[PDB]
């Protein structure tokens, strides 16, 4: 019941209590194995269907496959994956498309045009009946041929190399089309890796860790952080957080004031914005084109979270009042022509007014 | 424990009391957020009640020695006013909050060792780290002791401290404060098997008074020899195989005799024979029988769309 | 041939190839015969689907000729001149900008509300063909609110394989926006 | 004859 409402934490839980007081037929295990794809969580998907992979039935094999590949494909482990490729049932719409994947990373280009060819017409039957519907009906469909139109760019992107410019921006604003979902964010972002890594283009992966924390796991979109910066800062406190890449580090302060330690964001983002003027400062080369722009539209930002976080910390004060306006007037000049600057700050000195007057009444 | 232990240990430990102090409050609830004419002050305290509390609680006798308690930590600067910076604590209803509330919160390097060394010992007593045992070195035998060797690789292992160096560096800025002393002669840090004792304990708190890749299939380990040897039930075949739109559906994973791993029931390799239980010695005229299974992969591939290939086949043995 | 063989020895094959351009662009213009403009065309794309570096900067005299043939005021010609222009978008990528605009509205009318039941496999593989190379894709769904319901239409009435393989990519190179997006576009 | 080779630049109509 709890998969048809795309609810999986909880249909997780539920197998497990089904299994973990008594081990059952090969029907229990086969749908943790589709509750753990939905999650996203390779590295325990492997380990149960590797083990596994020997005492089962020849049949109950033939349906794990399709769940234990992706696993394999998403932790790199390309040696396996071939292994699990070979019993996808090869008159199916994914047993064409997880074998089409395996020929571009082993450099088989003629091989794979034509599995990719061959996939078209196997999604054609669950694609024209699905259209007869309605257009919401047919979607779960046309994500997928979305995907199988993205190979063949794949090929393009390994081929000419002159053209690694502007098929990572293809990519970006047909990314701004599709639906805000979780689990099919998950699948196209993992086809565009066999070329690009998550190191080549922030600008991508910065939007799709938001989108997970905003609306699905948190824990999902922290381990997509730490894998961006390259060191986990939870790990160690004390120490100040990584300075390069400043609008990835700004994201990471913004998911600690989300979560629990509230405590800890405050104070990193005070030292954070002070490592910013020294560093927008002392820099003889002028890139005012682009990166001045861009250090001045991150330094509002970072000023007006710091306003609001410390109202919320400590109140409005008679202390207080005077620090929070010094935040955000640094802000509207920083950027100028911003929305949430200027009102913010007209607001604040409309609300240091009523309490003036109220206490002077008194 | 001397002046290293005389002065760092009891900072740390009012430290530890203000924590478990501030713990006890929040669940009895003494720091509330409050209001005063419209004007909101959150996780605040008034000083004159919170008197009360500790003569119930038996913490302070009298307004005397609440007011003692309350002046030593205002030294310290765990807590401050927050309706006026003079920070006394005085016998009125004024709001107070903690500097671990994030009102001011300075970090001292002492503090921030402490933290570290406290967050680390709860990770030593739980089962996550279980290195602290009873065991003997220079000839006695001490509780909580783990070896150094033990500790510097736990660390680089959990990730506090990935690099060993940085790891050993901080040790010692810890046996400088006392928190960790080498049993018998506190000898320093070192990648050795030196056990160690825990000086500071985490529990028992001051008193505010006292202030997995591969799987495998066939069973034989190794069919090499016995496949060279003329004498053994297998015989060879040779098995040609044709193309496919979507490809062949066979994989060869043998180190050395290079053994068909799998194939695809409905691909065109199970059509002709082709069981998984072979080996193969020959691709395309060229003898394989002694490489690498990889190096194997890429000949094949390399090779026509058809494949002549010689598999083994043995005979139910 | 010749236009492999140009690659490697341009030192005597550049001024017959010019002359020979010359002369296929003089024929589109001057000569109103239906099937003399069908032979240029078709020897033209050979030309540049086989040596793509020599044309790249010959974009603007040859694509203008091509769009003032298909507004002419002929089954043949038609189906030649846009294979052509399907070369010609891969040879200029993000270069064939200023035209796509113009373009769709000749294109689109060939597939939506074709009166005559053609040829719709060249307009199909060329419409997929510029919008690849070009990156037009999310944009082209908001002032053609038609697009998306007519390549649907085609998957239940076509039945060439051909044509059915080549909807389907057209669909996924343009996007695969949310149902909310398609019913703000009506 | 072969599934490692790399396709033509510049594909024609089918
Ligand atoms: O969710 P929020 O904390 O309020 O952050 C939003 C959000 O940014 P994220 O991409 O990090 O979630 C907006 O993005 P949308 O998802 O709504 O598209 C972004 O707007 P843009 O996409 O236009 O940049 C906006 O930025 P801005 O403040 O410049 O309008 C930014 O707000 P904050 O940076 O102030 O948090």
């Amino acid at each position: 019941w709890y998969e048809k409402l795309h609810e999986w934490e909880d249909a997780l839980v539920a197998y497990d209590k089904k299994m973990d007081t008594n081990k059952d037929d090969p029907e229990l295990m086969l749908g943790r194995m589709r509750c753990l794809e939905a999650l996203g969580e390779w590295g325990q998907l492997h380990q149960q269907c590797c083990e596994k992979w020997t005492l089962v039935n020849d049949e109950t094999q033939a349906k794990m496959a399709r769940m234990a590949a992706a696993a394999a494909w998403g932790l790199g482990q390309w040696d396996s994956m071939e292994e699990y490729t070979c019993m996808i049932p090869r008159d199916t719409h994914d047993g064409a498309f997880y074998r089409a994947v395996l020929a571009l990373h082993q450099d088989l280009f003629s091989l794979a045009q034509q599995c990719i060819d061959k996939a078209r017409d196997l999604l054609d039957a669950e694609l024209t009946a699905m259209a007869g519907e309605s257009y919401s009906r047919a979607y779960g469909a046309m994500v997928s041929c979305h995907m199988l139109s993205e190979l063949e760019e794949v090929i393009q992107y390994k081929l000419v190399p002159e053209r690694r410019e502007i098929i990572r921006q293809i990519w970006w604003e047909r990314l701004q089309g599709c639906q805000r979902i979780v689990e099919d964010w998950q699948k196209i972002l993992m086809v565009r890796s066999l070329v690009v890594s998550p190191h080549e283009d922030m600008r991508t992966w910065l939007k799709y860790a938001s989108l997970c924390g905003k609306s699905g796991r948190l824990a999902l979109a922290h381990k997509t952080l730490v894998l961006l910066l390259g060191v986990d800062p939870s790990r160690q406190l004390d120490h100040p957080l990584p300075t390069v890449h400043p609008q990835v580090t700004y994201a990471y302060m913004k998911n600690m004031w989300k979560s629990a330690r509230k405590i800890d964001a405050f104070q990193h983002m005070q030292h954070f914005v002070q490592t910013m003027q020294q560093q927008a400062q002392h820099a003889i080369a002028t890139e005012d084109q682009q990166h001045k722009q861009e250090l001045h539209k991150l330094m509002a930002r970072c000023f007006l979270k710091l306003g609001e976080w410390q109202l919320n910390l400590q109140g409005i004060n008679e202390s207080t009042i005077p620090k929070v306006l010094q935040y955000y007037s640094a802000a509207t000049e920083h950027d100028r022509s911003w929305y949430k600057a200027w009102h913010a700050w007209a607001v604040m000195n409309f609300e240091a007014v009523l309490h003036y007057k109220h206490q002077n009444q008194a | 424990g001397g002046a290293q232990q005389r002065e760092l240990e009891r900072m740390a430990e009012v430290l530890v009391t203000g924590e478990q102090l501030r713990l006890r409050l929040h669940e009895e609830k003494v720091i509330k957020d409050r209001r005063h004419h419209l004007k909101t002050y959150p996780n605040c305290f008034v000083a004159k009640e919170l008197i009360d509390w500790l003569i119930e609680h038996k913490e302070a006798s009298d307004r005397e020695t609440a007011i003692k308690l309350m002046q030593k930590l205002a030294d310290r600067g765990i807590i401050h006013h927050v309706c006026d910076e003079h920070k006394e604590f005085k016998d009125v209803k004024l709001f107070y909050r903690f500097r671990k509330d994030d009102g001011t919160f300075p970090l001292d390097n002492e503090v921030k060792a402490f933290m570290r060394g406290q967050r680390l010992y709860e990770k030593l007593m739980s089962p996550e780290n279980t290195l602290l045992q009873p065991r003997e070195e220079e000839g006695v035998k001490y509780e909580r002791t783990f070896m150094a060797s033990e500790f510097l690789d736990w660390l680089v292992q959990e990730g506090e401290a990935t690099t060993r160096k940085e790891a050993e560096q901080l040790c010692h800025r810890l046996m400088e404060h006392g928190i960790i002393q080498h049993v018998s002669s506190k000898h320093p840090f070192v990648d050795s098997n030196l056990l160690y004792q825990f000086r500071m304990n985490f529990r028992r708190r001051r008193r505010l008074m006292e202030l997995c890749n591969p799987k495998s299939v066939l069973k034989r380990p190794v069919t090499s020899e016995e496949l060279l040897t003329p004498g053994a039930p297998y015989a060879r075949k040779t098995f040609t195989i044709v193309g496919d739109a979507v490809g062949w559906g066979f994989v060869v994973r043998g180190s050395k005799p290079c053994h068909i791993q799998a194939v695809d029931p409905s691909g065109p390799a199970a059509a002709a024979g082709m069981k998984v239980c072979q080996f193969v010695v020959s691709v395309n005229g060229l003898n394989v029988l002694h490489v690498d299974y990889r190096t194997v992969n890429n000949l094949i591939l390399t090779g026509p769309r058809t494949i002549v290939m010689e598999v083994m086949e043995e005979l139910e043995c | 041939t010749v236009g492999r063989l140009s690659s490697m020895n341009p030192a005597f094959v550049m001024p017959f190839l010019r002359k020979m351009l010359i002369q296929i662009l003089t024929e589109l213009e001057h000569s109103g015969i239906g099937r003399i403009k069908e032979q240029s065309a078709r020897m033209l794309g050979h030309l540049v689907s086989n040596a793509p570096r020599l044309i790249r900067p010959y974009m603007e005299p040859i694509l203008k000729a091509l769009i003032l043939k298909l507004k002419d005021p002929n089954p043949g010609v038609i189906n030649n001149v846009l294979a052509t222009i399907g070369e010609l978008a891969q040879v200029s990528g993000l270069e064939m900008r200023k035209w796509v605009d113009e373009l769709f509205i000749i294109i689109m009318d060939m597939l939506q509300d074709s009166s005559l039941l053609a040829k719709r496999q060249v307009a199909l593989w060329t419409l997929g063909q510029l919008v690849a190379s070009t990156g037009y894709v999310v944009e082209p769904y908001r002032k053609y609110p038609t697009l998306l319901e007519v390549l649907l239409n085609f998957l239940k009435t076509e039945q060439n394989q051909g044509t059915r393989r080549e909807a389907i990519r057209v669909l996924g190179l343009l996007g695969a926006l949310d149902p909310y997006k398609h019913k703000v576009n009506i | 004859m072969g599934f490692g080779t790399k396709p033509r630049h510049i594909t024609p109509f089918t």
